[PDB]
DNA sequence: GGCCGTACGCT
DNA sequence: GAGCGTAC
DNA sequence: GGCCGTACGCTC
DNA sequence: GAGCGTAC
């Protein structure tokens, strides 16, 4: 058959740019992660590697995620899951990692073969209530498998942990955030739905980035937040120490988020050897493990240091900008989004996952009821209920016996048959009463729940409250004004 | 890196352009080797559209493809110097394949032009699914893709000119406006 | 301080050791080196059974690795694909999907391109396994269990063969027929002092997967004696006359471990540097359809079967295969001649039947034992479910049934978790239907422990079964 | 490549030859920078004993060691122009680990007699519970600090009697070494 | 994700 | 200017 | 087991 | 000879 060039240009360019769009470099505005994030994560809760469990190599989860979600190279498995696990790249880590993770200098992590991982405490919140038909399951790629489409995700992920992914025809860069002012403004979002950008900037100052830093003036944060576009300037914290009579020092202990340290120290390097910048005598990087980030610049007698800082600022990446393009999935579609926007697809996420997960709660609470109703019932005519399935010949005769003589279902039925002896002892009736009278109580309170939308509301304000006074800490990057 | 067939006359000879090097291996084990030959592209191919002459002339892939065809490229470009009279893009099923064809379609339009117009450039169709073209065994490999009596080849066919001209200009172009609003226009 | 010499001689005896009794030489009994051994005990914990779906490559590694080989990935991996190669293994015992390599050399596809699960005859070295037939062992770290040697229930050994280069020795023994190989070992069992001529009236010889040709039973007569030898491995190679008095040679088999491409790169070698005269042409013609098909076209003037013969002697298109039989007897490599490899596998086999009778013996005196327990429970139902019923928990309703009905605490606890479907009709007389054939059941191991005959003719009679299962053709013509 | 340290003193200076890159990076960061110099071994090294000297001089790893030590080999051998006055030997807690020493011990008695015969040749201790697998801070704690390390100095005794043991074990000769394995271990 | 060093023994 | 992060 | 090509978009 | 097959 003949195949048009221009049609043929159009119809393939279109597959592979959706598919960029919707299912790799763009993460969903409800749980904030992209396929590969998600499939990683989703993987680490099935291996069952929870952070009480010891960790399981590098090689083997990677393994598990391709073979099962993710048909695509092991590298980008690997090195997505590595970003997961290393405390500079993200404010709230998802994977915790045994081993050589890289570290700030942009040097990678050791090979697959030689690390070791299991998922963060704060990534359980991220999976809490998923078998409790929360979230929409689907296929996956060979239709051998199921799959999560988003994760029930009790925490705001997008905006606490951020994004930055190239797409076709679009890019995303979502900066991260501190997560007790962002549990804040999803409180302050729950309890006035028609919330100002500037009033949810009370309790959101603006991005927290986890290497710290500064950020110069809040005007760049308020574009950001108000169209979903901005530049924030972001200055690493420097001191200038009177180190001894009339000489001085330069000490670097915090640098911008996602700035390569190496490649910092090498551009000062370049300015002194091309003589750029005067008053230089040595550059040296004392970051250890105990003591942190420390870059010592040293500056001759004489020569004025606040000078030579300031314009190490403005030829140096030691003050860079963060260009915020806030581009989520939102419906299965790339949108820019609002501070307020973002919020509110969250917090529509959080009342349909507890609504789902109360739903769930209910139907398996009545269910349990049901069956109880016919022990009970069994209970309290065992002698008839015995001389009945003894008079049968077989089970399906004893059913229908049952179900005829005792005005039970076909389910009650069942599970008289299949109840053991030893439910037939003192404490053992006194058992089935017991969880029954406490199962009524339990019905009662999940149907308030969906009777009501204040009582859910509450509920999800409730749950954020204890996330937020768990998993909260303090804010690391100074909003400098 | 080219694997070539054995038989030198370009009419009954052609060149499979594989994605990847364990489907290249697949292929050159499966392949007839008197008429076909393999040349395997190791990922994403570099857009001409984006790049200058000096970075296209001195990239490793596409100095690799024009050896193998002989032809030349642009103003030096001769048909009856070509060494193949088909020329098979051999790419995964997945949407990672359909970009490399794209990547390949758009330096032989600006690059080869003549090389469509005369009917040598075709598409292979290998089996639909989750499965790539480096999972596949050499065998079914060939009986799918390969054999001329199984095969079903689409022939590269330009229909308008001015058309295409202005088409890839908008989708493999510096100027990314533009293709945002197409994939907008034309989103499923 | 450390003296040099003691540390040389110290540190290269624990490497040239673990080489010999944990690396490159197989074990007697089931005919596998360690990491073979864990692969097949990997798929087998994996699941991976021949009627479930195929399993990534990178998976099965990772699992074999992780738990029982601590080891590189590619040594895994390769030894996996070897498995799956019907070229290289006469009884194939990995069934893959994707790439895994042909006779021309070129390696299969990376982990991720290929997936597998075992074959049917790889079953057979695993069963019986979780009967107590064999010794599990603590694996390295002493986190999970493996086990020391496969139950094998055919003679993989000599089967698939071997070719391991160890410390201060190696091994090399030939693949062999299965059918040829069972009714050597059925022959042993009849007549213990079978001489090694007698055994070769069932084994004729190696038989290699490639097929091919052997040249002379004197190699292999030597081979069998003595443990060691030389045997010829000669291609089928036809001379066919043509129109205008041409002639060609087409080979159709090659010899065993012979990379067919290199073979062709020799010939092509030879033609270049004028070594050999009257060739044309040379083409390679292999197909799926054909098989192996190297056409030689042979000059008007020249002789096409003086080509052949020195074809033969200059090219790997008749090579030898030095036979070297050493096996990991008592945990110890030992040069073993035909007779003691079918000696030991037989032994084997008496060992893991003997402790399956015992162990399924065991198995069915605690489960009639259980029987015995809820028959007595259904001929005294009233008044088994009363004395439940006036008991306030579970301890003094075990102690009122033990006491009352002269049961034990295993037949007591069975009747508390016995189920209220279990006494209607039918599932009553499944009860008693179980306890008689049980009874009949435990009579027949009790006949197997007690007579040594009737233990060898079970032997015997599961052997024969596998013979009529998985027993093919002879594929290598041994030629006098 | 070799990753040396800052200090040129040999006295005070000291090399670890590391078995594999991931213990090398390892070793590197946990290292005093200082005095500790680290040249990682890719895998299995060239036995001298069974090759040639145009062999031995054209391999990579050997090359690299020489070039480390700047010591020279053979007859061109000088002590004085020793970079290090301690060469350890740092391989895994496993068979292989033993393995890789034998032929670094094979090189060492072959081509640097005068180094080992001056005390510069040790083992380093690591406990058997590999170092591609060996915590950061630990390696350093446990094998390299001078404090509390356990080096073992490699002493030559007898020349005669080490001359016939590194020919019957890592020679060409196969029956002399299979009739060691039989002996020791075997019977 | 392909390229590629070494040990070890036999013929 | 070049390099972020998932893909081949 | 380290070396290392390309697409894609944004802002310096 | 050089290349088989498990190892680093
Ligand atoms: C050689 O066999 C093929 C290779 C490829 C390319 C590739 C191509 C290269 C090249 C390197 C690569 C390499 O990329 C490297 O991955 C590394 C993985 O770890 C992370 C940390 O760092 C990555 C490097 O940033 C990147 O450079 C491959 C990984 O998977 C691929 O698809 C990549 O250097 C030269 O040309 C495609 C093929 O067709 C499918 C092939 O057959
Ligand atoms: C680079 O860094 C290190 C390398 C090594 C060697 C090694 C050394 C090489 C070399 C390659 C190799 C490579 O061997 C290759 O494995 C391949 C795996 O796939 C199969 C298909 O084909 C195998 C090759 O036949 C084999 O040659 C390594 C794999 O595992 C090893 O132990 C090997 O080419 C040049 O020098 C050891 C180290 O410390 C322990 C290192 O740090
Ligand atoms: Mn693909
Ligand atoms: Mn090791
Ligand atoms: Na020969």
């Amino acid at each position: 058959n003949e195949r048009n060039i221009t049609s043929e240009m159009r119809e393939s360019f279109l597959d592979y740019a959706m598919s960029v769009i919707v299912a790799r470099a763009l993460p969903d505005v409800r749980d904030g992660l992209k396929p590969v994030h998600r499939r990683i994560l989703y993987g680490l809760n099935e291996q069952g590697m929870t952070p009480d469990k010891s960790y399981k190599k590098s090689a083997r989860i990677v393994g598990d995620v391709m073979g099962k979600y993710h048909p695509h190279g092991d590298s980008s498995i690997y090195e997505a899951m590595v970003r997961m696990a290393q405390d500079f790249s993200y404010r709230y880590p998802l994977v915790d990692g045994q081993g050589n993770f890289g570290s700030m200098d942009g040097d990678g992590a050791a090979a697959m073969r030689y690390t070791e991982a299991r998922m963060t405490k704060i990534t359980l919140e991220l999976l809490r209530d998923i078998n409790k038909d929360t979230i929409d399951f689907i296929d996956n790629y060979d239709g051998n498998e199921r799959e999560p489409s988003v994760l029930p995700a009790r925490f705001p992920n997008l905006l606490a942990n951020g994004a930055s992914g190239i797409a076709v025809g679009m890019a995303t860069n979502i900066p991260p955030h501190n997560l007790t002012e962002l549990i804040n403004g999803v409180l302050s979002l729950s309890k006035n739905p028609d919330i100002s950008i500037a009033e949810l900037m009370e309790d959101i100052e603006g991005p927290d980035f986890p290497t710290a830093g500064l950020i110069l003036g809040k005007s760049g944060i308020r574009r950001a937040y108000e169209t979903g576009r901005g530049s924030i300037q972001m200055r690493s914290r420097a001191v200038i120490e009177e180190r001894g009579g009339g000489r001085q020092r330069i000490v670097v202990t915090e640098i911008p988020f996602q700035v390569n340290k190496a490649r910092m120290i090498e551009k000062i390097a370049e300015l002194v050897r091309d003589k750029k910048i005067d008053g230089i005598t040595d550059l040296r990087d004392e970051t250890s493990l105990r003591t942190g980030v420390r870059v010592v610049i040293d500056v001759r007698k004489d020569a004025n240091a606040s000078v030579i800082l300031n314009n190490l600022y403005k030829q140096t990446p030691l003050q860079t900008s963060f260009g915020v393009n806030m581009i989520a999935l939102v419906n299965g579609r790339p949108k820019l989004i609002n501070l307020k926007e973002a919020l509110v697809h969250y917090l529509e996420h959080q009342k349909t996952v507890v609504r789902r997960r109360t739903q769930y709660n209910l139907r398996k609470a009545k269910d349990r009821a049901h069956i109880l109703e016919g022990l009970r019932i069994a209970l309290d005519h065992i002698d008839e209920i015995i001389s009945t399935i003894r008079e049968s010949d077989t089970d399906k005769v004893a059913m229908e016996s049952l179900q005829q003589r005792f005005k039970l279902s076909e389910k009650q039925a069942q599970a008289i048959l299949d109840m053991r002896l030893r439910r037939l002892t003192g404490l053992e009736r006194d058992k089935i009463e017991a969880e029954y009278n406490e199962l009524l109580n339990y019905i009662s309170e999940l149907e308030t729940i969906l009777a009501d939308e204040e009582v859910l509301l509450q509920l999800v304000r409730d749950e954020l409250t204890e996330i937020r006074d768990r998993f909260g800490d303090d804010r690391r990057t100074e909003i400098q004004l | 890196k080219l694997a070539d067939c054995s038989s030198k006359s370009p009419e009954e000879c052609e060149i499979f352009l594989v994605e990847g090097d364990s489907a290249g291996g697949s292929t050159k084990s499966g392949r007839d080797s008197r008429t076909q030959a393999i040349l395997p592209l190791r990922g994403k191919i570099l857009n001409v559209e984006k790049a200058r002459l000096d970075r296209i002339l001195n990239n490793n892939e596409i100095r690799q493809m024009i050896t193998a065809f002989g032809t030349g490229i642009g103003g030096d470009f001769d048909l009856a110097k070509a060494r193949y009279h088909k020329i098979v893009i051999m790419t995964d099923a997945d949407v990672d394949g359909a970009h490399i064809r794209t990547l390949l379609l758009t330096f032989f339009y600006r690059f080869m032009r003549p090389l469509i117009e005369a009917g040598y450039v075709y598409i292979a169709q290998p089996p639909t699914g989750y499965k790539g073209l480096g999972e596949m065994n050499a065998d079914q490999l060939w009986e799918t893709t390969m054999n001329p009596e199984h095969r079903a080849l689409l022939q590269v066919k330009l229909e308008d000119a001015i058309e295409a001209d202005q088409t890839f200009e908008m989708l493999m172009g510096d100027v990314v406006e533009n293709r945002r609003q197409f994939i907008e226009d034309n989103a499923v």
